[PDB]
């Protein structure tokens, strides 16, 4: 029921498709005159002919426009071979087998969902619909602090934190589903797995909500202060030898994460973690230590297993719509076997993400869809993906400082341009759009 | 560029970090970028700075670390950084 | 939420794709010769594992199988380049823009949709809602009618068979939608027309339901014994020729529908009628008198003017989800246009099917689905292909005496292999199947 746009929101999306790029570039300027010819036409119209009565052809180009001069201006650009910040353009070469990667922290930034909650209803009724069901198991609100009213906790809690990145990344999920991109696989960073499993329907809502609103308060009372993690860019086995120097007599530092080729994750107490980043930081490597993280993913966490499976006890796993690609076990789980252990094993085990990315790869999966308000994750699979000579989209959702429509039909455009089936139409929903007559050229 | 005066070496090397740089903003316009401004204020995020990495990376037919747009702020200084690099 | 199939149900599909026809037939090979090592092997978990962990690649089939044997026939056959009942082969030639034609009376046999009721929960789930709604104004149950109950009225009265076929195409669209096939437009001749905003949601289904009950409740108070309609298998204009002898004085006869190249719909009174079609079959010409049929798409319905207008004043057109090429005007409508006086010009006015087709090749649409019990009108768009030199797909839904699971797979499968992106994890729901190791063929 809910609609992509807003019915007064100003972006919509022009998709243009023809047989090679001088097609493409011709009708983009008969369209630029047909435009500048007749001050009367709506941009609405226009968009849904172009997404209803237009063969879909391999070279593509979406437009993003809020007004005729930004459509001009777009069109003009196309036709003449030139780039412009509004239009994205591709070769439909891929086979949009399509994955859906749920990361954890690192997404965030003040302003996210904001311009989406007052322009995709979509959006914002699944935002609704999650927040709702977090709210359930807190005293604040998902929106105001989203919203960043004056009495809303801080996002620098990761107790706050975690519900919120939750509810934006499986609101999200739905706003990509409304346009037609489903996932045919899930993949999920830590707590990212609570999200694909409420998106794969794994999980209930509720139960989901519960499980990331009760571990992240969990972290918050036993865990923050006593350790972090650091982000290395170094093979995971090169940081494996240099953590075995500290932690000589017990687990002080451990890999919490193989992210990437030459991106891992190391957690532990604090001051054996600056030392190694400042050793590092040293040799010209790229190490920093993550705000907002406690040291989850090492035997910090040991101690609070018969209390983690005491406060998830309540979890009804079921079968999901589409496979997990488990980044605990390295198993495809089909969401039945996600109960309270599995959830402290996702929050105890290094995350083995690398390696699954690998098998996705294999799997014939050739377009990753962060869905996430900033791409956490996307360039870590394109660097994995060329070091292994594989044509993959990895294609973030949002960016910091470009939460709105605006954004969403640039990443929906990503994926329409290299070959994954969108439903366009969808933009112009309740607008009272009628399918108009368009130039033809060199065919149609 | 063997043929070429340093001053010469100076305009093309800027002229290919604020072409790279306008094409990652999306402007396209090549010129628009000024000089003396810092990436920052331009609307640059780490993801950013490593397209124009990879850009520059392309284009020189160079690897550079991903840190380089950090650390030389400005399109002049991470041009002059690149005539010692090349 | 409602699945494809009961988990008892035994029909599972098994999609494979290679690079070429010899790596398909060779991954057939490989892939029967490892069930036949194994009889501990899930079809489930194999199914499943085929759909979610392979590439999508050009060259395609699907095997339909309730058991191991018909999986090793399908493969075997498969493996030796053989045709077998229960495999659907093709390449993915095509871009998979897809549209929903639903036809009028003919594709109406007993026992219709009994086997997709004890069977297909979505299926089941859609019928009642659709039924529901045509049972607020009729005595009887559409189920009765189509399980054969010994009270039910007889299909062959025209007030009966039209709503009747209204739940019948309306729950198979819904049934297509399950397996991820959505309409990118919809099509319907005549009454057909109905089903078809109901699809779109132009129509709610109250009034889509009420539109058809009480119309055809007109036709048959008002029309039956009157006239009728018959097929004859020639072009329109020889067709106007010859209806021309019949027509000396006043007419008895007149062209009710243009539906293909040499495919055309004849309306008037029964005696003369049945002379045309007895004349045509002596020199060898195909046409019948359509079963319970009446002289629609005539003058014969021109005094029902007023009276359908009063019957029809209830409707409340609005926006759908999806285009309606009507056939009445030759025009893509949004559905708010459908108000009582085009439900009169639906059943006055003769139908455009074969333009609109040409319409619709020239918008894009290369995937013709009839949501129908047994095609009718995918002939005559095939034949509409060959004459406009296009590639489509023209893919009936089911076949007289072929109305379950092992028929629906095998129109889904028809749609896959040409490459319409479908579902198939979704035939696995309620199962507990798992993603098992499969034989690799050649580089994974
Ligand atoms: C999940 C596990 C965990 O430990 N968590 C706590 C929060 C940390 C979550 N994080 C990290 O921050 C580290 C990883 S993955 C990202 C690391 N990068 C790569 O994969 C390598 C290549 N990419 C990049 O260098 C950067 O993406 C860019 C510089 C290109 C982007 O720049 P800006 O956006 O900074 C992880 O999982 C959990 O919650
Ligand atoms: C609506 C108009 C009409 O003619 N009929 C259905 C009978 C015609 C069935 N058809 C075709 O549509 C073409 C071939 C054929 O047999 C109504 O119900």
């Amino acid at each position: 029921a809910p609609a992509l746009a807003e019915v007064l929101a100003p972006t919509v999306p022009w998709p243009l498709s023809g047989k090679n790029p001088g097609a493409l570039q011709g009708q983009a300027a008969r369209l630029a005159a047909h435009l500048a010819e007749d001050h009367d036409l709506s941009l609405s119209d226009l968009g849904l002919s172009l997404a209803t009565t237009r063969a879909r052809l391999e070279h593509r180009a979406v437009v993003v426009l809020g007004s005729r001069e930004e459509a001009l201006g777009g069109l003009g650009a196309l036709g003449e071979q030139m780039p412009a910040g509004n239009v994205v353009t591709g070769a439909a070469d891929l086979s949009g087998k399509t994955v859906f990667v749920f990361p954890g922290q690192g997404s965030q930034w003040a302003g996210m969902a904001v311009e989406l909650l007052d322009s995709s209803p979509v959006f914002a009724a699944r935002f609704a619909e999650v927040a709702g069901a977090v709210e359930a198991y807190v005293d604040w609100s998902v929106e105001s602090v989203v919203r960043g009213a004056d009495e809303a906790p801080s996002l620098d809690r990761i107790e706050i934190l975690q519900p919120v990145l939750f509810t934006v990344m499986v609101s999200l999920a739905a706003l990509w589903r409304a346009a037609g991109v489903v996932p045919d696989a899930v993949v999920g960073h830590c707590q990212g797995e609570i999200a694909a499993a409420a998106v794969s329907g794994a999980l209930s809502l509720g139960d989901a909500a519960q499980v990331v609103v009760l571990r992240s308060q969990l972290f918050a009372d036993e865990l923050v202060g006593k350790g972090a993690v650091a982000s290395v860019s170094l093979p995971a086995a090169e940081v494996e030898a240099r953590i075995a120097r500290f932690n000589g007599d017990a687990e002080l530092l451990s890999i919490a994460g193989n992210n990437g080729p030459r991106s891992v994750t190391v957690a532990g107490q604090v001051a054996a973690l600056e030392e190694l980043v400042a050793e590092l930081e040293a040799e010209g490597v790229r190490a920093k230590v993550i705000g907002s993280t406690v040291a989850s993913h090492s035997a910090q966490v040991d101690p609070l297993h018969e209390r983690i499976l005491d406060l998830l006890s309540f979890v009804q796993p079921r079968e999901g719509s589409v496979p997990l690609y488990s980044t605990v076990n390295g198993e495809v789980l089909n969401g039945a076997e996600l109960d309270a252990s599995y959830w402290f094993e996702n929050s105890r085990r290094p995350v083995s993400f690398e390696p699954v990315v690998r098998a996705l790869f294999a799997d014939g999966f050739d377009v990753f869809v962060e869905s996430s308000a900033h791409p956490v994750l996307t360039y870590g699979i394109s660097e994995t993906a060329e070091a292994a000579g594989r044509e993959v989209l990895a294609q973030g959702t949002l960016r910091r400082e470009e939460g709105g429509l605006a954004r969403f039909y640039s990443s929906l455009a990503g994926v329409w341009t290299r070959g994954v089936d969108v439903d366009w139409a969808g933009a112009f929903a309740g607008r009272g759009a009628r399918v108009v007559d368009l130039p033809t050229y060199a065919f149609q | 560029m063997g043929a070429a005066t340093p001053a010469e070496r100076d305009a093309i090397l800027l002229d290919l970090v604020r072409g790279q740089v306008a094409a990652v903003l999306g402007h396209a316009s090549g010129e628009d970028i000024e000089p003396g401004r810092a990436f920052k204020n331009l609307g640059f995020d780490s993801l950013t700075a490593v397209e124009l990495r990879d850009r520059l990376g392309a284009a020189t037919g160079h690897k550079l670390p991903a840190t380089i747009v950090f650390d030389y702020p400005n399109p002049t200084a991470l041009a002059q950084h690149l005539r010692a690099a090349v």
